[PDB]
């Protein structure tokens, strides 16, 4: 709940196979994976205390 | 005005192909729910086994309803939800509710 892979990627099993999934084309950092790290800060379980 | 509350439920496996995601969107005007309070949130407290254990409790008494009223010949007819408008989509994020808590009972 608080690791985003590329556009939102992989599984949930192995770091080296999701890191595997990453290519150069489509995976890049972007404001839709800004938005998708956000989220990801905002949904998780244990939430992410915000700065201010 | 739209607000971003992060506990609203994802329900698990209800989409297409009972795969998706599905979430629900409340649009709500006035009178849309009631809550009674016969007693506010209180704190009490207790001591046990000769002052060697020490309890905090939290009490309340109170309840709250989402607003509906009938719309067919009986007073509890046909109900309609009186001020709320339920929108159900889709969503990638990771579901809130297991499958087998979202399934129909």
């Amino acid at each position: 709940d608080r690791v985003y892979f590329g556009a939102g990627v992989g599984s949930g099993t192995d770091l080296s196979a999701d890191l595997a999934q990453l290519d150069t084309s489509a995976d890049l950092f972007n404001v839709a994976a800004l938005d998708g790290m956000i989220l990801k800060a905002k949904t998780c379980n244990p939430k992410i205390r915000p700065m201010r | 005005i739209v607000k971003e509350t992060d506990n609203i439920p994802i329900y698990e496996n209800l989409g297409a192909g009972g795969t998706a995601e599905v979430t629900p969107v409340y649009l709500c005007g006035a009178q849309a729910l009631a809550v009674a309070y016969a007693k506010r949130w209180k704190t009490v407290t207790e001591e046990f086994d000769y002052g060697d254990k020490y309890g905090v409790a939290v009490d309340g008494i109170y309840g709250v309803r989402k607003i509906i009223f009938g719309s067919g010949s009986g007073d509890t007819d046909d109900l309609k939800d009186h001020g709320v408008v339920t929108g159900f989509f889709a969503t990638t994020g990771a579901a809130t509710v297991a499958a087998a808590a979202a399934a129909e009972n």
